[PDB]
């Protein structure tokens, strides 16, 4: 506690008006927040849908180049290909949280000895490479949705907890000290008058007597 | 403070210290529980914390709100029965398992 004395009310109701102002504050922030979620959950959901449509492209193009071909031919080419190493994740510093973006290195264009025998082997190799294109696309996108999301829930959490605690207990602070200091404003009060009836006692009693 | 002497055989059933005594618990558990996920949320948790989360708030609609019906006390036990039939006999770890076996239906 503290101990309450005339000071020490006003220092609380300070600290309670502070709070009062830092709840709206942080609602203003919960609504940035958002604006910013309903922002780029549409992207994420363009995004995804155009990662679906290349989908269907790879897919299709991997089963009839296994297809027409046999599956040893390409079994043999994806174990010959090299790995496309060296992908890894850079800064996107913001709300002081550094979240991961991701980029590659590709190399693409060296082919592994160019003059190639099967036909479709090359060109699925170029619709897998726009799915990892549309990949990296959705999983940069999605982390970062996932980060303001979990952030809307410490700042939710954040401004439920404040409140509901720590203004209600201000507030028991602040009626317990203007409760103490009333009472001992009441006892003071009592004193004058005690005091009074002491100099009317001390003019009136040696009136008669004298 | 005395409820324990205005409890017992010969003066009402004989698990009656018993079956508030688990009441008490569960719901108390319950409202702790609606305490905790009053800040995470609704996933990040265990089964039987559902299960005290129905308990608690059929408990809240079936045990209290009577509106002004008059409710006996074999009534009023009777309802406190088939709220604790919501739970498994390896949860209600107080009162003693006889009165388990003629009741909790």
């Amino acid at each position: 506690q503290v101990s309450p004395t005339r000071m020490n009310l006003l220092q609380r109701r300070g600290q309670l008006r502070l709070a009062q102002k830092g709840v709206d504050l942080l609602k203003k922030k919960r609504d940035a927040l958002v604006a910013e979620f309903f922002g780029l959950v549409r992207e994420a959901m363009e995004a995804r849908k155009a990662l679906d449509q290349a989908a269907k492209e790879a897919y299709a193009a991997l089963l009839l180049a296994q297809a027409f071909d046999g599956p040893e031919v390409v079994a043999g080419a994806a174990l010959g290909v090299p790995p496309l190493e060296g992908v890894e994740a850079e800064v996107e510093n913001v709300w002081g949280s550094k979240v991961p973006r991701l980029k590659a290195t590709f190399p693409d264009g060296a082919l592994l000895s160019p003059v190639g025998t099967p036909a479709y082997t090359l060109e699925a190799s170029r619709a897998f490479r726009r799915y990892a294109e549309a990949l990296i696309r959705v999983a940069n996108t999605e982390t970062r949705l996932k980060k303001i999301g979990e952030e809307i829930k410490k700042t939710t959490r954040r401004v439920n907890a404040l409140e509901q605690v720590v203004i209600p207990g201000i507030r028991a602070q602040i009626r317990f000290i203007q409760q103490v200091l009333e009472q001992r404003e009441r006892e003071d009060t009592f004193r004058l008058k005690r005091i009074k009836g002491k100099i009317e006692a001390r003019e009136a009693e040696e009136e008669g007597g004298r | 403070r005395l409820m324990n002497n205005g409890v017992g055989k010969g003066k009402t059933r004989e698990d009656h210290k018993q079956v508030s005594d688990q009441l008490y618990s569960a719901y108390a558990n319950g409202v702790d529980i609606r305490k905790l996920v009053a800040i995470i949320g609704e996933d990040a948790l265990t089964e039987n914390d559902r299960r005290y989360l129905q308990f608690a708030d059929a408990f809240e609609r079936f045990f209290i709100n009577q509106g002004q019906q008059n409710r006996s006390i074999e009534e009023s036990l009777q309802i406190a029965w088939a709220l604790l039939s919501m739970l498994p006999q390896g949860e209600l770890k107080r009162i003693s398992k006889d009165h388990i076996g003629k009741y909790y239906g």
